[PDB]
């Protein structure tokens, strides 16, 4: 019962104490003003992060290359109309592109007989094509159609006089743009005359039409000087070449080649594919794809993969198999000629269940390519390591950061630590939790010291760490 | 008479919980699916609780806020414990959450896809809370209409959201709605995480503990059972789930939880200048929310000051404006501690667990009273099934949800139990006329004028 008298409180209240009350109020409002001023200062002196680069659709996600639809589907079901049934599987791969095969009319090196304005009835028809783009744009899968004067003969680009083979494709560009398809694939660049100016004109036409379209150019040259000469003016052009198809098989040489190509280009966008249109399996040893998938799926650019690569399908292993058009396999009934040769460790359903399979790895890094920003449009710097080891760090200005290590030799490898080659913003820590590995021997989410990397031969680690300010 | 009653209850129900909660409920809900289910289920359980509370309100009429019933039934021990838990960890930490989300939503304009520094957000939240404490104090004559203007800004913002979403769905906007595009599980469907997600919707549905004041202290409810619940619940859960639908139609699933803000990005992804008219309106709404919480907790302080407990030297008149000056300092200290140390969503889970434990204790006490009471008059119709359904549901919730993290629940129940020693040391041993007890009256002037 400490209820004081109101009259007692009033007679205790003095003008001096009123002055102290006014002083307390003034210093309280001064403290509020000081808090506001401190907030203003710390929000106006803050480091302003950069903005998104507003990349196009093809800059995000990988690409899928399909050579022959008959080989992709099989005998009897190889018609073009059956493509819509596989889009559910193709969207499960988290790939945001698709490349058709040559579906025009061309028998054998016949300029008068061939004509690029019509689709042969062997594959499908215009209504089936329109349904194909309708289902594709119903999904989030863009469609890219290629043009080539000869997809049968070994004179790939019509060695006769040039303007007659130029005008038809030239009108076919706007014909297929008004059809609805976006982008084109051009192969066998080396079989051309004035190819730089021709490609410049084609890119100019496509860019004058729209901006989301592209133009894929393919050559089998493997020379940096030849590549730079081909990209002498068309800097925005996306090109896949045979640059990485060298034997190599050591990390120092791979570092040298990748860094030389990147330095010669500058910092512009490019495409990372090992081959022109072939598979990774038939041009590489069979013990390296588990790390080559991570290498191709992380370098800055759009990785381009041939069809039937997510399972490591081979053409040389199976007898009676033409190397140009391998047959895609989905179950044990996909190869009725030689029963029993196929098994459950390479088919799609078999590899999908196993988390230590090639398809599982493809799905795991494909789920990381589309949804993450740092490896999407970040930077790329490497460490001056020792022996044949691959090392680089991918980062954005503020977002969480990635580090990838790889081994190419046949012996065990050490940590290969190197630092002080990066700005203070791009500083790496000593703790990082593992996210993925080629062969499952480590526990994901477990941090480790970065000086005790006992790397097994033919292995690669995907490291991860939150951003540190 | 139902119009003004509906006005005050929906003014108390809707807060700023429709902003922080959606991305948490999606992160813990596994996928786009079952989030609407959670937001509806929360409205259902809140409806059952509101029906039980309305039955208790139309029952025996003892005034004194919310702790009066639990003091009178089941002894005053549970009443003192509930009052202590209120004044410690349901009002101050909720005020902290409101002010901190005000700061977070204000700072996000200048950093669209960028993390702001924590010091700026904490300082802005402290400044906002001090401003609102001063606003609630001093000039009481216009504070009511100031809070009314804030709630008007709230209705304007929500109506604009309703408009853009509703006009948007017509443009074949079945994206991120249909199961073909609403059943992608980036995270495996877990039921413990489902309960953790349900906690955020529970926090969003806060304020239904506040309808008990004015429903009885108004025109008498002559067996007016249905109106006070069936004019509130279905409309608000429908508008909440439709606001979630509107949020989902203009955004991919990933962008909603891949940020610390649910709105503002909404304004930025479309329109363009309503993107600038919107965050200021959201700031107005959260301003009104903290003002209303301050008013209600000042009413708590007066009600507890009547009972003599929660030491009586608190919430007097100062000179002329009859403003509870000593209440607001004790208010601001417990939130300044949280501004010093704290985060957002762990505190959201803390608040949800604590207030649901409070209503569970109250409902269990009411059920034991109904078991123990064959007498007096109950003007409402008997129900006898929905309370026991709520009882088993809430028991299932607490028992199943204790697995989540012992760090929050353990400290919460520890300071729940910490009310017991001070309670018995005070009731049994304050009769001693100690020098501290004798001179406690002397600081009524040494603390304030
Ligand atoms: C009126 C009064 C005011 C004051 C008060 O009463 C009323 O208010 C009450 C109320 O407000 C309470 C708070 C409520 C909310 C609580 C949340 C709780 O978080 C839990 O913290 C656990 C600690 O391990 C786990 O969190 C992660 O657990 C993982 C596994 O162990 C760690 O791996 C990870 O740490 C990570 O390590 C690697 C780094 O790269 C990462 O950045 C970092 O995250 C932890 O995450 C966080 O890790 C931090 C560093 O290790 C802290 O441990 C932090 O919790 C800290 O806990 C302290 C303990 O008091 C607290 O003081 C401090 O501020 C908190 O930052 C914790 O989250 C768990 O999953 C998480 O849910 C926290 O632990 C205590 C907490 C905050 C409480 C502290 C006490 C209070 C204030 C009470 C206090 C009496
Ligand atoms: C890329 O593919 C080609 C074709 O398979 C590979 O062989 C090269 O083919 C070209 C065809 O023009 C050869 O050019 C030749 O030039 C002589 C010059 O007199 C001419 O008489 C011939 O008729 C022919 O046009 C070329 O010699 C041949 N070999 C090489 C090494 O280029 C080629 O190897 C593949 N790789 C590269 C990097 O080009
Ligand atoms: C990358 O290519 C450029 C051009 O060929 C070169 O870079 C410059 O090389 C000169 C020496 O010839 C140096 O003095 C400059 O500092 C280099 N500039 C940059 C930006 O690198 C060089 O061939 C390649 N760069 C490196 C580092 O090897
Ligand atoms: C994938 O499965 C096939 C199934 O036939 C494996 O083939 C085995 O090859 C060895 C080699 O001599 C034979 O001894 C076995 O009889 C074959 N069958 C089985 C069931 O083991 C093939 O080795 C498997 N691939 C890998 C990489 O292990
Ligand atoms: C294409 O070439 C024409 C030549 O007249 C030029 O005006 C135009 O700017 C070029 N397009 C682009 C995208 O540069």
């Amino acid at each position: 019962t400490g209820l004081s008298k109101e009259e007692l409180l009033k007679v205790a209240g003095s003008p001096g104490w009123v002055r102290t009350r006014w002083a307390l109020l003034l210093l309280f409002w001064l403290g509020w003003l000081g808090m506001l001023a401190g907030a203003v200062v710390i929000i106006v002196r803050a480091p302003r992060c950069r903005e998104l680069p507003a990349q196009k659709w093809w800059h995000t996600g990988a690409l899928y290359r399909i050579g022959d639809l008959q080989a992709f589907q099989g005998h009897g079901a190889g018609n073009l109309a059956g493509l819509k049934g596989r889009l559910d599987y193709l969207s499960s791969l988290k790939v945001k592109g698709l490349v058709l095969g040559p579906i025009h009319k061309n028998q054998k090196d016949d300029v008068a007989q061939t004509d690029l304005l019509q689709i042969d009835p062997n594959f499908g028809s215009k209504e089936d094509f329109d349904s194909l783009l309708q289902s594709a744009k119903k999904k989030s899968i863009r469609v890219i159609l290629d043009l080539t004067p000869n997809y049968r003969g070994e004179n790939s680009w019509f060695s006769t006089q040039v303007d007659t083979v130029a005008t038809k494709v030239k009108d076919a560009l706007e014909f297929w743009l008004q059809a609805g398809v976006d982008g084109f694939q051009v192969r066998d660049i080396e079989n051309l005359k004035d190819a730089s100016s021709f490609l410049a004109e084609w890119q100019n036409i496509t860019k004058g039409f729209s901006e989301d379209r592209l133009l894929i150019a393919g050559t089998n040259s493997s020379d940096l000087q030849q590549i730079l000469s081909l990209l002498e003016s068309n800097k925005d052009l996306l090109l896949t070449s045979s640059y990485l198809s060298d034997s190599g098989s050591t990390g120092e040489h791979t570092k040298s080649l990748v860094t030389q190509y990147l330095n010669a280009t500058g910092n512009r966008w490019c495409s990372w594919s090992l081959s022109q249109a072939r598979l990774l399996t038939s041009f590489l040893p069979a013990q390296l794809l588990r790390l080559y998938q991570l290498m191709l799926f992380t370098l800055p650019g759009t990785p381009v993969f041939s069809y039937g690569d997510e399972i490591g399908l081979d053409a040389a292993a199976l007898p009676g198999q033409p190397m140009e058009a391998p047959v895609m396999l989905w179950d044990e009934s996909s190869f009725p000629d030689i029963p029993g040769a196929v098994s459950a460790n390479m088919t799609v359903k078999g590899q999908s269940e196993d988390p230590g399979s090639l398809l599982s790895l493809f799905r795991r890094l494909s789920d990381q390519r589309s949804k993450e920003r740092s490896l999407l449009h970040g930077d790329f710097h490497a460490f001056s390591a020792g022996p044949g080891l691959f090392s680089y760090i991918r980062h954005w200005d503020q977002n969480e950061r990635f580090l990838v290590v790889l081994n190419f030799g046949d012996v065990g490898l050490s940590a290969g630590l190197q630092a002080s080659d990066l700005p203070a913003s791009a500083s790496l820590p000593a703790k990082a939790d593992l996210l993925l590995s080629t062969q499952p021997g480590r526990e994901e989410g477990s941090p480790l010291e970065l000086e005790r990397l006992k790397l097994e031969p033919h292995e690669g680690l995907l490291l991860r760490f939150p951003y540190a300010a | 008479g139902l119009l003004s009653a509906c006005t005050i209850i929906i003014g108390n129900i809707i807060g700023s919980g429709i902003f922080i909660s959606p991305k948490g409920v999606l992160e813990h809900s596994g996928s786009v699916g079952l989030a609407l289910f959670v937001w509806v289920l929360g409205g259902g359980v809140t409806a059952l609780g509101s029906l039980c509370y309305a039955e208790l309100g139309v029952a025996i009429p003892k005034s004194g806020g919310d702790y009066a019933y639990v003091t009178e039934i089941f002894g005053g021990l549970a009443g003192f414990l509930l009052l202590w838990s209120a004044v410690l960890i349901m009002y101050p930490t909720s005020l902290a959450v409101i002010s901190m989300t005000f700061s977070n939503y204000v700072l996000q304009p200048v950093f669209p896809n960028c993390i702001p520094p924590t010091t700026a957000s904490r300082v802005l939240s402290m400044a906002c809370l001090m401003l609102l404490t001063w606003v609630n104090s001093s000039s009481v004559r216009w504070a009511t209409r100031i809070q009314d203007m804030f709630t008007g800004g709230k209705l304007l913002a929500l109506s604009l959201i309703i408009g853009v979403g509703l006009l948007q769905i017509f443009q074949g906007h079945f994206e991120e709605l249909r199961p073909s595009n609403a059943f992608a599980f980036w995270m495996t469907p877990s039921v413990g995480h489902l309960a953790l997600a349900f906690l955020q919707g529970s926090f969003a549905f806060s304020g239904w503990n506040f309808l008990n004041y004015v429903t009885e202290e108004m025109v008498d409810a002559r067996k007016n059972l249905p109106r006070a619940i069936f004019i509130s619940i279905p409309l608000v859960t429908f508008v909440y789930t439709f606001t979630n639908i509107a949020y989902f139609t203009a955004m991919s699933p990933q962008e909603l939880l891949s940020s610390n803000a649910v709105a503002v990005t909404f304004g930025e992804k479309l329109l363009g200048y309503f993107s600038w008219v919107m965050p200021v309106s959201v700031a107005l709404s959260t301003f009104g929310g903290i003002n209303g919480y301050l008013f209600t907790y000042s009413r708590l302080c007066f009600s507890g000051a009547r009972e003599g407990h929660l030491p009586s030297l608190l919430a007097m008149i100062h000179v002329r404006h009859c403003t509870p000056i000593p209440a607001l300092l004790v208010c601001c200290g417990a939130t300044a501690v949280i501004m010093l140390v704290g985060d957002t969503y762990t505190l959201i889970n803390y608040v949800s667990f604590i207030n649901y434990l409070c209503y569970g204790v109250t409902i269990l006490g009411l059920l034991l009273l109904r078991w123990r009471r064959p007498a007096l008059h109950r003007p409402i119709k008997v129900n006898l099934l929905i309370p026991v359904a709520y009882l088993v549901f809430w028991a299932f919730l607490l028992v199943f949800s204790f697995i989540s993290e012992p760090m929050v629940c353990g400290v919460g129940v520890i300071i729940i139990l910490t009310g017991v020693p001070i309670f018995f040391l005070g009731v049994f041993w304050r009769s001693k006329p100690k020098c501290v007890h004798r001179l406690t009256e002397s600081m009524t002037h040494w603390g304030q004028e």
